[PDB]
């Protein structure tokens, strides 16, 4: 059962030294700075990054490498419908047309495959899929390690 | 690499696959330093695919979410008292690789200090790779392994622009299969339209908010939008109100 | 009225409130006789407003949805083997009438056979007039108590156009204030414009159904499409799975 | 707890005797047919059906009634952004724009006061708002009975 308050623990936790030392971590305890899950000055001091990744996609695309590409539906930092006029922009060909895919017997999620791209959405989760839909997230994963389509 | 091997974390349950951390250096004249997190399959499933999975922000840990509160072995206890298993965790199928990234981000470090003031998309792929090369002489039985690449978000940046330096470097003990992308930035035009759509569509904009947001913000960047782009954004932040954007339907912690 | 009045249900726990159920002619030349359900409030909440509330379809029980796994006082027991209590009936502050509606639907009836293949929204709109008129002289403590009239679905034409009907009707008892529907039908253009929009935006339907959706639905009446709009439907449910697309985020029943 | 099986229940229910003994439903005994949740003749033999209430609400608006409009967020059958599009082609104006209304501590859903009628969505609830969000759904016929708006 789900608990939205996660960060907080992972803060308490990789700040012990036990845990530091455990992971061969801060070793010679010169990170002036408590552990934080993220940093704010990285985060508000960022310079350069493109505004397309499209350029990229059809490079790797061309050069023949798997790509998958996963939405949890029910994000709004980076939804699933930004997604789906991204991966429109690249202007591949459907070679399968969005269908819903199944885990046990309830729809898992859409997906669709393109020539050289595979799209596929997980029903009901957040941003962090494993955590939203641990279950549906480790099918995902399986079939991107084998290359196959999403099933059912 | 045998000396990178973990015993045992604090907490920790008894489990049947090893496990791996420690630092690379990706700089020696900045002093920059990667800390790695590797959690292997069992046995049984080897030789299994190595995995790289970055977190985005930009700025967010890769080990603080991926490995803690998604994909990785381990959940964390409230109050940070020990650790749980995960039923789900990726490395059941694969060998998982958790990149704190870039340097200044989790345990990661960096000995020149004005580093973190000054990162960027091209850097932090030219560490990206520079932390991969030598992490395969720290552990040869990794070359030639089934490589992937993937991540979340921000990491939309990350991943490709990775993936294109390994491809580009022909390195051959690099065996490159692919990459997987989750919810992440591809193309800030088209992000910007869908994202706002979609909150229309969600219930958490006004009519009015949504015109504001689409006139405000369709030529900027989503990492360094402009002034009338963060007026715009500010007042949907007042229509959302006290809920969690990153899972609509689920609660806020208190 | 007394006569209408429960002892009883099977199953039922004990409550602090009264309960009234039976029929009143609506045509008694077709022989049209509808049932109803009274749930009220309980003696230190009076005396409390009285509330319509009509289920859609066109064709379904308001006593079968909105009385017994809606907002009436109590809920079903898997089997059919009892009741349990509501928690948040809303029989808690108001006095609550639950209408078969048509004559054919529920527990209500039609002495005319041919009456079940005829029903439209103009009769069914009469029929719900006749009945609130006689139901009053049945219940005459409840003359000029603020009445409301609520729904869901397609009562989103049921319950404006009964609005109407007693509006214009200046009958002197009915103290209508208002009316409250949710997720109704309101206007077949914009409602259909608005349902595929988000359809496409909730990931249910691929990006050419959505264009289909538009191209082949947009002149038509949502209660009466045309064979192209037919066409385009069956292939977006072919797209949906299966999902209750009344809650989208729900399991379905086994 | 929610269980999406609940009309097989209510038609077991109301299908025994005892039960429409205690209604003083059939009472001759005579509906000559089991008792079902909608009856699907009606459904598909329905004739008229004009295609916009909007004059109606109109009028309605113009007699100075009180009228509320809701809808749950997770429906896909008459789904939010139809009723969005469909009370925004009313024109009226507005009087206090979207906003967060709470129970509690937790967004409850969004709402928005027109000059003549209010809008309210409820967050996480599909079509039937009660069976899916009740207490929600309470809040929400408290405020319309008393002619106040949404709280929080
Ligand atoms: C980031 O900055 C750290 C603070 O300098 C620095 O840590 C220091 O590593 C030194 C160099 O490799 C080391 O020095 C000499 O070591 C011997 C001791 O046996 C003496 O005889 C010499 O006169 C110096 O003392 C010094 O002991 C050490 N200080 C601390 C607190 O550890 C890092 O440089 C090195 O970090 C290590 C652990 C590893 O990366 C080493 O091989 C580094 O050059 C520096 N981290 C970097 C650059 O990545
Ligand atoms: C729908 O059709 C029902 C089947 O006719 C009918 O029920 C019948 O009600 C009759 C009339 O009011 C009733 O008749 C007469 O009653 C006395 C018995 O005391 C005899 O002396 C007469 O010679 C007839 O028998 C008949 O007994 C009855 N049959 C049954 C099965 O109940 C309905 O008409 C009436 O329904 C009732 C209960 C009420 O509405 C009555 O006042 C109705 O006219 C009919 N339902 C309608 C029209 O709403
Ligand atoms: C993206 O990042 C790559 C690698 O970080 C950049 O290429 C690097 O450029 C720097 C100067 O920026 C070189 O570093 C110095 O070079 C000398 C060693 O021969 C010494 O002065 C010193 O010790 C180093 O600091 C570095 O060699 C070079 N690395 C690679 C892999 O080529 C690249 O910047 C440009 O690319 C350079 C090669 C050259 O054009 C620089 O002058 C450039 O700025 C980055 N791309 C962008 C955004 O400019
Ligand atoms: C909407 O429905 C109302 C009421 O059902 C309709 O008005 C009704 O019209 C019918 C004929 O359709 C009248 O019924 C017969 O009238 C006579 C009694 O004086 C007798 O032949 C017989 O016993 C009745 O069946 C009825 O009086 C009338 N009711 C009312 C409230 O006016 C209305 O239809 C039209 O309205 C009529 C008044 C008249 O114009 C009819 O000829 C109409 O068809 C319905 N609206 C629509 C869709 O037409
Ligand atoms: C690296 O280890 C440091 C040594 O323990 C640690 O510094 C700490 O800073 C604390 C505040 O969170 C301070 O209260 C405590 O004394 C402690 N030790 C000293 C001597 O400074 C850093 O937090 C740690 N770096 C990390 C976690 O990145
Ligand atoms: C009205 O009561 C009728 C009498 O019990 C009832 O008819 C029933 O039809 C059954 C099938 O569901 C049949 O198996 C059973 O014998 C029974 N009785 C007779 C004599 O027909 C109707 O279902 C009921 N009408 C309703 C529920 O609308």
């Amino acid at each position: 059962s789900y608990d939205p308050c996660t960060e907080r623990y992972s803060t308490a936790y990789y700040n012990r030294r036990d845990v530091q030392m455990a992971l061969h971590a801060n070793v010679t305890g010169a990170m002036n700075y408590t552990w934080a899950t993220c940093s704010d000055t990285i985060n508000t001091h960022w310079h350069d990054a493109p505004r397309s990744m499209l350029p990229i996609y059809r490079e790797l695309i061309a050069a023949g490498l798997r790509i998958w590409v996963f939405s949890g539906d029910t994000d709004a930092v980076v939804p699933l419908t930004a997604t789906r006029y991204s991966i429109g922009a690249l202007g591949l060909p459907t070679t399968t047309s969005w269908y819903p895919w199944y885990d046990d017997q309830e729809v898992g999620g859409w997906s669709q495959v393109y020539k050289g791209l595979t799209l596929v959405s997980v029903r009901g989760a957040g941003h962090e899929v494993p955590l939203h839909r641990p279950r549906q997230a480790l099918v995902l994963f399986q079939y991107f390690l084998q290359g196959k389509p999403m099933p059912g | 690499h045998a000396a990178d091997r973990i015993a045992r974390l604090p907490g920790q349950p008894a489990v049947d696959f090893d496990m791996y951390s420690g630092y690379i250096t990706v700089d020696e004249g900045a002093g920059r330093s990667l800390f790695y997190l590797l959690q292997e399959a069992p046995e049984d499933a080897q030789p299994a695919p190595l995995v790289l999975w970055l977190n985005g922000g930009p700025g967010c840990s890769s080990v603080a979410y991926g490995a803690s509160e998604e994909l990785g072995a381990f959940r964390v206890k409230p109050a940070g008292a020990g650790l749980v298993l995960n039923e789900y965790r990726w490395n059941k199928v694969a060998n998982v690789l958790f990149l704190d990234s870039p340097a200044g981000v989790g345990f990661s470090y960096t000995n020149t200090s004005s580093d973190i003031y000054t990162s960027g998309d091209n850097r932090t792929a030219h560490d990206s790779y520079a932390f991969l090369a030598k992490w395969f002489e720290r552990f040869p039985h990794y070359k030639y392994r089934d490589f992937y690449i993937a991540g979340e978000s921000y990491a939309g940046h990350y991943v490709p622009e990775l993936s294109q330096l390994v491809h580009r470097s022909k390195n051959p003990v690099i065996n490159l299969k692919g990459f997987m992308v989750g919810n992440g930035l591809i193309d800030d035009y088209h992000d910007y339209v869908g994202t706002f759509e979609f909150w229309w569509n969600h219930g958490i904009v006004s009519d009015d908010t949504y015109r504001r947001l689409k006139e405000a913000c369709l030529h900027d960047s989503f990492i360094h939008p402009s002034p009338a782009c963060d007026a715009a954004t500010d007042v949907a932040t007042a229509e959302q109100g006290n809920i969690d954007m990153y899972s609509l339907y689920t609660p806020v912690c208190n």
